């Protein structure tokens, strides 16, 4: 399934570069290699120098601010409430986000301090966002937890695995 | 203003995102119920995801007929005020024939309906007299005062 879907996904972003606003931005999307070795094994290509968006994120919240909820926390807080009415689901929702605040234009400012190459990086992380959007909306694609989306910190784009 | 008001909720109404939304959920009711009357805490955990299904569907079909009767007060409160909007008499005469059944339609239909004038109903007269019929129902109550 991932492999199919990994050649479906890289075949749609070489249908991209047919035209002029995508070309001159160069919207596309990062490629792996899935290989299924038998209905039970497979290789799968580890992404050179990326980190995960969850192993970056859940450190840096507590790094930066020490005086909120831990990741642990929201997620315990968030899933005791899931067995209840709409109503209660959003107001506990509203109460963990109200003491959690992002964190991720640190992973700019602390992986690329010189100006130039920040602003570069910065608009490949939000171009590769943007494509990686519109084309997962297109297809349906779903499981877009942190544990499938890494983080280059060479290039500063994103990477989706487990696209199946 | 009203027609405004009338277009926005039928629209609301006839939405592809809330009709599959809204099948979504009856499918899921329908699956859950088959389910438990299958093995009939496994019962208690399924009777309750089951509770929790009603308690969303609902949710659900009471925002829908808020948005019904909005829309069809609108649409004759519209009619009863200027020229201007004149196919809502059209729009409106199939949003209620088809809600002959529930009761919510008509009570509003009731309460706003003496208040249109019937030259705006003048002309669809070949498919409010093909719908007559004598049931003692308050739609038939309506239709038939209408008519004459
Ligand atoms: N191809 C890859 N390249 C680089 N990192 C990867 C790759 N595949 C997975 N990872 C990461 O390496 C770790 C291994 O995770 P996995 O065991 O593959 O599944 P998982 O998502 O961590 O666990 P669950 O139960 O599926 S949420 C995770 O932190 C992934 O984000
Ligand atoms: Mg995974």
């Amino acid at each position: 399934q991932d492999a199919i879907m990994e050649q479906v996904f890289a075949a749609v972003s070489e249908l991209l570069k047919l035209h002029r606003e995508t070309r001159q931005r160069n919207l596309g999307i990062r490629t792996y290699k899935v290989l299924p070795l038998t209905s039970s094994s497979g290789l799968i290509e580890f992404v050179s120098n990326t980190i995960p968006l969850h192993e970056y994120l859940m450190p840096a919240h507590e790094r930066y601010y020490p005086k909120d909820l831990k990741g642990s926390q929201c997620r315990k807080e968030i899933a005791n409430a899931q067995t209840k009415n709409t109503e209660t689901r959003i107001a506990v929702y509203r109460r963990v986000t109200e003491r959690f605040h992002p964190v991720m234009r640190y992973f700019f400012m602390e992986y690329f301090p010189d100006p130039d190459e920040w602003f570069q990086k910065r608009t490949n992380y939000t171009r590769t966002t943007a494509a990686i959007s519109m084309l997962g909306h297109v297809l349906g694609l779903g499981d877009r937890h942190g544990h499938n989306i890494l983080l280059d910190h060479k290039t500063g784009e994103v990477v989706h695995i487990d696209l199946g | 203003v009203f027609h405004q008001f009338a277009v926005f909720c039928d629209e609301q109404l006839q939405n592809p995102d809330s009709l599959e939304d809204l099948a979504r959920l009856q499918n899921l009711k329908k699956g859950k119920d088959e389910e438990v009357a299958q093995l009939k805490s496994h019962l208690a955990k399924a009777k309750q995801w089951q509770e929790l299904d009603q308690q969303e569907l609902r949710r659900v079909e009471q925002t829908r007929s808020e948005f019904l009767k909005l829309c069809i007060e609108n649409y004759l409160l519209s009619l009863a005020a200027s020229d201007e909007h004149d196919n809502d008499a059209l729009r409106f005469m199939a949003l209620w024939l088809e809600k002959s059944e529930e009761e919510v339609a008509n009570e509003v239909v009731k309460k706003w309906i003496n208040k249109v004038p019937t030259r705006k109903f003048a002309l669809l007269m070949n498919q409010l007299s093909s719908r007559l019929q004598d049931h003692n129902t308050l739609f038939q109550k309506l239709l038939i005062d209408l008519v004459y």
